[PDB]
């Protein structure tokens, strides 16, 4: 998915 | 702006890079959301024109499920919400278009009101970004034409559509440009257009950092830059090995990082370490146990979405026992289900079980991250707030210092979030 520093 | 300029990066297409030196700390620029939305998970708390957090927001008298700081935010967000707000009093509770959908119908919104050059786009406009349409597969594609559809589903009674392959191309270029807008403790709070923050290049090694003041964007170092240098922000998780993150990076953004992070492989064997046994685990076993424990973060993934708190800890706690046998708790897979655990306990109001977590977490975080990582800060901040609820001050404002140390940094001295911690100490 989109940019991101966590999502886990 | 002035101190940087796009160019042509070698075998990465477009770039940022500095025209003059940027120390640590310093901002690099700032970015003014073109199109963003809220999340509806985050509906109720927040604004969902500005994004400012607060308590008393007035909620739209038509949907009742729009809310904002005033009838100012409620009149300058309403072209933006006229999308929403009839759609979402029809629809009821069928009303489901995914985040990406919500997100692209603001942008052609936004397309029809201001046509020209924004304050986003001073570098590389909407327009411009690169879609990858020539490396989409069927799936992709496929994807894409599910998003489309329900665009007009939801949204035809409000939007003016371009043709179907002009939407392909948007929805492409939605993903490989996108960003998701993280609170202080890097929660989901939604989805946003940065056009000229889009222009840097990812790297695992980062020199720069983005940040959020509610729906602009701020750029500042991390790492020394100097003339000349290209512009390295990050567009996932840093914490897991490099097969992982160059997984996702192909699937997601359709390229190998070649940093030295990825180069060297230096945290490799730490992140995926292994216990010191007397029968240790061959080759063999080693990628069995890496197999399944990629299989079981996919599946809590979408385990997420509709399984009770109890038995998402459980799979925390049985994926645990049984990488235990082999990984050691500093492994990063390890610390995966940790956190996830850490989290449903959270929602379970468990505090002294998420503290407990948390207490494992943080010594390894501080190892596999890079210096300056919101990362590690939030999970100080988490375990700040944590001993705090619970009346332990000594450990509550060693650990939110820990927190504010690293966002100063990252999110400048003063930014609103910074004064918000330092009013719990
Ligand atoms: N470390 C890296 N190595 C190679 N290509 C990269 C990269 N980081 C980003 N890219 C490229 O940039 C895209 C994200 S958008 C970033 C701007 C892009 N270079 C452009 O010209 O529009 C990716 O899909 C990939 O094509
Ligand atoms: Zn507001
Ligand atoms: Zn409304
Ligand atoms: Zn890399």
């Amino acid at each position: 998915h989109l940019k991101s520093k966590k999502g886990q | 702006l002035g101190g940087l300029e796009r160019f042509c990066s070698p075998g990465k297409g477009r770039g940022l890079r500095a025209l003059q030196p940027f120390q640590v700390g310093d901002l690099l620029f700032s970015c003014p959301a073109y199109a963003y939305v809220l999340t509806v998970n985050e509906r109720g708390n927040h604004c969902e024109y500005c994004f400012t957090r607060k308590e008393g927001l007035s909620k739209c008298g038509r949907c009742k499920q729009a809310f904002y700081c005033n009838v100012e935010c409620q009149k300058e967000d309403w072209p933006m919400h006229k999308l929403e707000c009839s759609p979402m009093v029809v629809f009821g509770e069928n009303w489901n278009p995914s985040e990406t959908v919500r997100l692209t119908a603001r942008i052609l919104a936004k397309q029809k009101i201001h046509p020209e050059r924004t304050p986003s786009e001073k570098l590389l406009a909407v327009k411009e970004f690169e879609s990858h349409l020539d490396k989409l597969d069927n799936e992709k594609k496929d994807l894409i034409q599910s998003d489309i559809a329900a665009l007009h589903h939801f949204y035809s009674k409000h939007l003016g559509f371009p043709d179907n392959d002009s939407l392909v191309v948007l929805f492409a270029q939605v993903n490989c440009n996108g960003f998701t807008i993280e609170d202080e403790e890097l929660s989901h709070l939604g989805s946003a257009i940065f056009p000229d923050v889009a222009l840097m290049n990812h790297s695992c090694c980062p020199n720069v950092i983005v940040t959020y003041k509610g729906t602009l964007a701020e750029v500042r170092a991390v790492q020394e830059i100097k003339p000349g240098e290209e512009v390295f922000t990050s567009y996932i998780d840093l914490l897991y090995p490099t097969e992982d993150r160059n997984d996702r990076l192909r699937d997601s953004y359709f390229f190998t990082c070649e940093c030295q992070e990825c180069t060297t492989k230096d945290k490799d064997k730490a992140k995926v370490e292994i216990r010191k046994l007397s029968d240790p685990p061959k080759a063999e076993a080693i990628r069995d146990m890496v197999r399944y424990a990629r299989n079981v973060i996919e599946e809590f993934r979408r385990a997420k979405h509709y399984k009770s708190p109890s038995e998402l800890l459980e799979i925390c706690e049985l994926s645990q026992e049984k990488m235990s046998s082999v990984f050691e708790d500093s492994n990063v897979y390890m610390l995966h289900m940790m956190y996830q655990a850490m989290g449903v306990c959270l929602y379970m109001q468990d505090w002294e079980g998420a503290l407990q977590y948390g207490q494992k977490i943080i010594k390894p975080y501080s190892k596999h991250y890079p210096l300056y990582s919101l990362n590690v800060a939030s999970m100080w901040l988490k375990l700040g707030r944590l001993y705090m609820g619970l009346e332990h001050k000594a450990a509550g404002e060693k650990a939110l210092k820990k927190a504010i140390a690293i966002m100063e940094v990252a999110h400048g001295k003063d930014h609103p979030y910074i004064s918000e911690i330092k009013q719990e100490i």
